[PDB]
């Protein structure tokens, strides 16, 4: 930092000095002087360097070992009180040399005058309300005071208020008045309220504190600006934006939503394609991000939860304002030099070319504290001196000197050139941090950092509320047909319903999905929910595709039965009894009513239960069934996921490939294979699945890992020639595969292209990706975990609970165990072979149009089909009594297993010791 | 205008540019109406306007078939399966057919089969681009040469080319998984064969060069040690002479890959490395025989003992 303003010199008695470059004295303002961390032995070296500079008046060059005597350079530091969090105490050996001055807040009453001067300044644009300069200021000050007392650090660690918030509010009020239309008192009050919302209540967490701030705003307005014509001051009730008009005026909600939709469609088309649904919170946050990006040093920190839309929302808002989006393409083996080069390129584009970039820094786009320090230096100043120093400085000053000449402005001094450079960076570079969970150590360090927290506008997206989920679901379940279930409006409590009052099956579906998501997060997740619905969206998409597929299947079966009935009605003595056995047209009416319920259960099972135990799956399935029963949607009472989704052929293929006989493993494999809209993440301690998948894909399987050096290239081959990829490690993850984890491709005429690192590679279309992990203890990045279909292949303790049953019933009721398996086995093979015989009969009738000798085979097969009809009826009648007895018999051996699992837990604890 | 539009219809497809074609079609549309009614009543103006409207009706098709992925094989398939005719091979292989043929193919209707064949065209070009990149890289690769005290030439930076050869071999292996590999098999197989031979020569060469450097410090410099081991140094001098001739003839080629065509190169390097390993074993046995006579030499090592 000193290299720009200091000039090393040499003298015989004056071995190298480091004085001013100019003739003016130099004052080193070291802000946050007590912030740097201290070594493990308890000594922070930067403070000792400062003491050396103030006591010894010099230091030692580390390459050359020469005493450098600083000349007429002064040291002025600034520090928060040591009692503040993160403030390391400073040694008395350093502060012994410095005069300490305490600067408190300006008394709380002087703030009134200090900002009344600002309001008198900014009301020169609107003289008609000159007399309102004094009220506003007091109100503003009062607001600040209240927000300082209500929202303390005890609630949230980022609830730090200061007069800087008041200055931001005054600048916002001016920059809305300056570019706004002719104003009225109601308009000014609403404008001030909007700016107050954006300054004080953006960082607030939870609807309780937002409502508290809203009532505080109402009280302040009624106390200091007792106007009589005002609307609702809620966050979504007032919307100020210059996207529609050329001014900055409060816009109607409907026009804003229509414009946002018609622009978002174009953005999804011409830019990267991600099918997305527009809702009210999206519009509000688009306005917030637009306001932040519009100002000069507009940096934002979006603290939400994964899969909320923050990154793509920032990209959309940048595209609206014509900002070049730059995202650091870093990976696991990316060091500080790569980040420095990326920042250098971004700065060069920002200044030497006036590119107006928008650097989106994710939480995972920083790996060590050096990246965060680079962000601090870039944000606190408007430049990073460490990038441009030494000879690289000499080039920069050259590139400035040419460039500043091309703009028609003359600047020959180095200081003037660098000041123009800093100003261009400040007014052209916007940094938008996006962090998923703020309780993580990296994200907590990002938030608590002084430069970021003081320069960035903390916008707390948070997780989706029930209104946003209802809007998204309504816009997502409006594509699939539901004109066959014959829904009847059910009687439910007003608290249970989330969308508009239930009048159709679609509202019931969205209510069930929202309620199950809430219950699932209530059971699995504890305390606060830093997880935004990615399960909800994936479940909605799965339900859409599954309803479509199941209705197509039902249509095909109905068509087959109807054409068979028509053929039989066209048809010599026993076919009248196949008129009876074609009563399945009556069964179709019952099985079509339960189609939506079965599809909901199967989609929820595919999405949520991938990473659950054998008992958690049962409990949450019971919860989902009681939720379906709470509303008026029906489902197959004896529903089995394996029977419903996977067919016999696929199950036999999986068993042949090497999969176990467990129902848990069959369900896990069904989840892995059936759901291929998202990458599957197979977790298993034994690697027995890695071979199984390979056995499924023969010679096409390619095994990689995130540890080997050539992996980055090898995938680029497998991704270009269509070979199934299994990555042996998943706990590690280099974000270069990021554009592959989320299906975010660059389409063209007929070639689909994906960006990996900085290479664009063509996707064959035969390429699958399975991520595989071994240790369940290992963690996966929040970006990966919420995008990927996590499937647990572990053999938990609860696997004992069922397994001993299959032993007990084997040696306690041998005949009952024998009938249990063959009941379902014969049932399934009957549902296949009766259809087989029906199409046999149909094609035989096709071949028996007018012959007589051929009818003997027709008659004998007609008599045959009666046998399987009797067996089907007998099996159904026997099951009607077997299932009650089976469920009665389950509970006894469940009692046995309750002790068995405890015993095994104790044994495993012993083994752990 | 009729002469101009007839001339623009006869330009070879290998030279047609859509950017100027758009302006030319705009001019044709502008100048169609200004023709007098004598042209309008005749078939000349009607045919001209119909052909101009045919050209302007499809413009995505023209730019898609202007892509580099298209090849004479694809043009032959398009002509045979859509145009129902055969194109002269000289007219086809150079893509010099006129725009009238493109009109004949009737891009408006057969666009579904057109896109079906173009998709195959881009995938085959995905394979061909990797093949061309590998060939271009290995037609310009060369070692980095230095000269030490002796007249021998030494290679530096083995990795920058060894890793490239290994990665290219892995790429050529992985190309077999692609469905559209059959047409490119006859070239990929030969390229893989050449790269395997080059990789074997590289593996022998790095070891030969390393062992020769290691032994040059021991033998060939100190006269005393060569006197204690006359057979070893006598063999070493002949090895150095043969290696010098081999390396001079090898770097007289300006390309790394062409060493696979040098007569008796890989076997020569195998013999050289075998003889160097035998000389190293002889040194080890001599040093151990010296240490077993005065065992305190076990506290010194090899360089000190030498
Ligand atoms: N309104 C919405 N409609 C549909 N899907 C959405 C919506 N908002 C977010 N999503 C889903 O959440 C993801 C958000 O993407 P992105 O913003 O890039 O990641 P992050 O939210 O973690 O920053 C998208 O993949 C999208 O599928």
């Amino acid at each position: 930092a000193l290299h720009r303003h200091t000039n090393y010199v040499t003298t015989s008695k004056g071995l190298t000095l480091l004085p001013k470059s100019d003739i003016k004295n130099l004052v080193l303002f070291c802000d946050e002087i007590n912030l740097p961390k201290l070594d493990k032995y308890g000594s922070q070296n930067v403070v000792l360097f400062l003491r050396q500079l103030m006591e010894k008046q010099g230091f030692w060059k580390t390459p050359e070992n020469k005493w450098v005597t600083i000349e007429r350079i002064h040291i002025v530091g600034a520090c928060n009180p040591p009692t503040d969090p993160g403030r390391i105490p400073m040694s008395e050996r350093f502060t012994r040399h410095a005069a300490i001055l305490y600067l408190g807040y300006p008394s709380g009453k002087s703030l009134s005058q200090i900002y009344e001067i600002y309001y008198k300044a900014i009301f020169k644009l609107v003289p008609e309300f000159r007399s309102y300069t004094e009220p506003f200021a007091r109100a503003s000050v009062h607001l600040y005071n209240e927000c300082k007392a209500r929202y303390s650090t005890g609630l949230q660690s980022h609830y730090l208020f200061s007069p800087r918030e008041l200055t931001r509010l005054v600048r916002g009020v001016y920059t809305a008045i300056n570019t706004g239309p002719r104003q009225t008192l109601r308009s000014l009050i609403r404008l001030w309220a909007y700016e107050a919302w954006r300054i004080f209540a953006d960082r607030l967490v939870g609807v309780k504190e937002k409502n508290s701030f809203e009532q505080l705003l109402y009280e302040t307005v009624d106390k200091y600006l007792p106007n009589q014509d005002l609307g609702n001051i809620s966050s979504t009730s007032l919307l100020f934006s210059g996207l529609l008009s050329l001014d900055f005026k409060e816009v109607n909600k409907t026009d804003l939503v229509n414009f946002i939709e018609e622009r978002f469609k174009t953005f999804c088309d011409e830019e990267l394609e991600v099918p997305m649904v527009i809702h009210e919170s999206m519009v509000d946050h688009i306005l917030r991000i637009d306001r932040a990006l519009k100002q000069v040093q507009g940096h934002m920190m979006l603290i939400g939860a994964s899969r909320t839309g923050k990154t793509i929302l920032t990209r959309f808002v940048a595209w609206l304002n014509g900002l070049k989006i730059v995202q650091p393409k870093i990976h696991r083996h990316s060091n500080l030099s790569d980040f420095d080069m990326i920042l250098k390129k971004a700065i060069s584009d920002c200044s030497l070319k006036e590119s107006r970039t928008c650097l989106i820094i994710d939480e995972s786009n920083i790996l060590e504290t050096a990246f965060l320090e680079r962000m601090n230096t870039l944000l606190a100043n408007a430049d990073i001196p460490d990038l441009f120093q030494g000879e690289e400085y000499d080039k920069l000053l050259n590139n400035l000197r040419n460039k500043t000449r091309s703009l028609g402005l003359l600047l020959d001094t180095e200081q003037e050139l660098y000041d123009w450079f800093v100003g261009e960076i400040a007014k052209n570079l916007h940094v938008v941090f996006t962090i998923c969970d703020p309780t993580n150590n990296k994200s907590s360090a990002m938030i608590s950092s002084p430069a970021l927290f003081n320069r960035c506008i903390i916008n707390w997206m948070g997780d989706w509320d029930t209104k946003t989920m209802s809007q998204v679901a309504n816009n997502m379940v409006d594509v699939i047909p539901m004109e066959f279930t014959d829904f009847i409006v059910p009687e439910v409590n007003k608290e249970l319903v989330f969308t508009e009052p239930i009048q159709t099956i679609r509202d019931a579906v969205v209510n069930i999905l929202i309620h199950f998501d809430r219950n699932f997060y209530q059971k699995m997740k504890v305390g606060v929910n830093p997880r935004s619905p990615g399960y909800f969206i994936d479940g909605l998409r799965a339900l859409v595709k599954l309803v479509t597929a199941k209705y197509q299947d039902l249509q095909e079966n109905q068509r087959f039965v109807n054409v068979g009935l028509e053929k039989l009605n066209e048809s010599k003595s026993l076919t009248f009894e196949k008129e009876r056995w074609l009563n399945t047209t009556k069964q179709f009416s019952k099985t079509s009513q339960e189609l939506i319920g079965n599809c909901i259960i199967s989609s929820i099972y595919e999405t949520y239960f991938g990473h659950l135990n054998e008992r958690e799956r049962a409990d949450m399935l019971v919860i989902l069934k009681r939720l379906l029963g709470k509303f008026a949607v029906k489902y197959d009472v004896n529903y089995r996921f394996i029977d419903y989704l996977v067919t016999l052929d696929e199950k036999m293929k999986w068993l042949e490939c090497g999969l176990d006989k467990n129902d848990y493993f069959l369900e896990n494999m069904s989840i892995v294979m059936n759901s291929q809209d998202a990458v599957p993440f197979l977790l298993d301690p034994s690697s027995h699945m890695i071979t199984v998948i390979s056995n499924y894909y023969g010679n096409k399987t390619v095994l990689l890992s995130f540890l080997e050096e050539g992996f980055v290239k090898r995938l680029e081959n497998a991704i270009r020639f269509g070979s199934v990829v299994i990555i042996q490690d998943g706990e590690f993850f280099d974000p270069i595969i990021s554009r592959l984890i989320s299906r975010e491709f660059n389409h063209a005429g007929n070639r689909v292209t994906v960006e990996i690192g900085d290479h664009e590679v063509d996707v064959s279309g035969d390429f699958k990706l399975f991520i595989h992990s071994c240790d369940p203890s290992g963690d996966i990045p929040i970006f990966l975990r919420s995008r990927v279909r996590l499937v647990h292949f572990v053999t938990n303790k609860e696997s004992i609970e069922t397994r001993i049953f299959d032993i007990t019933l084997t040696e306690e009721n041998a005949e009952m165990q024998r009938k249990r398996e063959d009941l379902i086995k014969l049932n399934t093979e009957y549902k296949l072979k009766l259809k087989n015989l029906e199409k046999r009969l149909l094609e035989e009738l096709n071949n028996s149009q007018g012959n007589m000798l051929e009818n003997d085979e027709l008659m004998v097969t007609l008599n045959n089909l009666k046998k399987e009809a009797m067996n089907i009826e007998k099996k159904l009648s026997e099951s009607e009594e077997f299932f009650p007895q089976f469920d009665n018999l389950v509970e006894e051996y469940s009692i046995i297993g309750k002790h068995s699992v405890k015993i095994f837990s104790m044994l495993e604890k012993f083994g752990q010791f | 205008l009729w002469e101009d539009v007839q001339r623009t219809f006869e330009t070879p497809w290998c030279r047609v540019d859509v950017l100027l074609l758009q302006s030319d079609l705009a001019n044709f549309l502008r100048r169609a109406d200004e023709l007098p009614r004598a042209v309008k009543q005749f078939e000349m103006y009607k045919s001209l306007f119909s052909q101009v409207n045919m050209l302007t009706s499809v413009n995505k098709i023209l730019v898609e078939l202007k892509d580099g992925a298209l090849k004479p094989r694809h043009w032959n398939m398009i002509f045979r399966d859509i145009g129902k005719r055969q194109i002269q091979k000289n007219l086809l292989d150079k893509l010099e057919f006129s725009l009238k043929d493109v009109m004949v193919l009737n891009l408006t209707l057969n666009e579904i089969l057109l896109t079906k064949i173009i998709e195959r065209a881009q995938k085959e070009f995905v394979i061909e681009k990797s093949l061309n990149r590998i060939k271009k890289f290995w037609k310009e690769a060369q070692y980095e040469v230095i000269e030490h005290s002796s007249g021998l030439k030494l290679v530096r930076e083995w990795d920058v080319l060894e890793q490239a050869c290994k990665e290219d071999l892995e790429e050529l292996v992985s190309m077999k998984a692609s469905n559209y590999y059959k047409i490119f098999e006859q070239d990929c197989l030969d390229l893989e064969s050449k790269l395997t031979k080059l990789s074997e020569i590289q593996v022998n060469w790095v070891e030969v060069q390393f062992y020769w450097l290691d032994l040059y410090g021991i033998l060939g410099e100190n006269l005393d040690i060569q006197n204690f081991l006359p057979l070893e140094t006598s063999k070493f001098k002949s090895l150095t002479s043969e290696y010098k001739m081999i390396t001079t003839r090898a770097f007289q080629l300006d390309t790394t890959i062409e060493v696979i065509h040098i007569p008796n190169f890989d076997t020569t390097l195998k013999l050289t490395i075998d003889s160097l390993k035998m000389i190293k074993s002889s040194l080890s046995t001599f040093l151990e025989r010296q240490r077993r006579q005065f065992p305190r030499f076990y506290f010194l090592g090899n360089d000190d003992l030498l």
